[PDB]
């Protein structure tokens, strides 16, 4: 019985625990580097479990998260780029 | 030397530091921490320093 101006659906594939990551108002390496969701969220979140079609025999290993980035991340903001974090005080660009 | 122990010991005889007379900064604690669990209720973590 609502009706709303615009809905956006938001898809990705993450872990179990990570799922009580996704919140409003949530730590973590998820909730903070790869996904905050706004403490004033206006929405909501939707899980279920798909081993069927993210799992295969000899394993896979296609998606990916990061767990190193300069700062939090802002609410409802992608941040797609490869580059190293910086550890000490030297560059070393290139090379892990 | 908190965070670079060998022997942190049991929770039933829990390890009991102080720390006084300091700069602290805590870039040196990000440092040295795959961290799991930041969640942190007296002060905001970002704002710290
Ligand atoms: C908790 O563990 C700390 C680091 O392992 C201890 O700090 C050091 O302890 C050594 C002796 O183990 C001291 O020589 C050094 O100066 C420094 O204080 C700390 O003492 C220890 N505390 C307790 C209550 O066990
Ligand atoms: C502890 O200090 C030594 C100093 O050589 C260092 O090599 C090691 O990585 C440190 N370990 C941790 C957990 O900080």
């Amino acid at each position: 019985d609502l009706c709303f101006t615009n809905v956006y659906a938001d898809s990705f594939v993450i872990k179990g625990n990570e799922v009580s990551q996704i919140a409003p108002g949530q730590t973590g390496n998820i909730a903070d580097y790869n996904y905050k969701l706004p403490d004033d969220f206006t929405g909501c979140v939707i899980a279920w479990n798909s081993n069927k079609l993210d799992s295969k025999h000899s394993g896979n290993y296609d998606y990916w998260y990061r767990l190193f980035r300069k700062s939090k991340l802002k609410p409802f903001e992608r941040d797609i780029s490869t580059e190293i974090y910086q550890a000490g005080n030297k560059p070393c660009k290139g090379v892990k | 030397e908190v965070f670079n122990a060998t022997r942190f010991a049991s929770v039933y005889a829990w390890n009991r530091t102080r720390i006084s007379n300091c700069v602290a900064d805590y870039s040196v604690l990000y440092n040295f921490a795959p961290f799991f669990a930041f969640k942190c209720y007296g002060v905001s973590p970002t704002k710290l320093n």
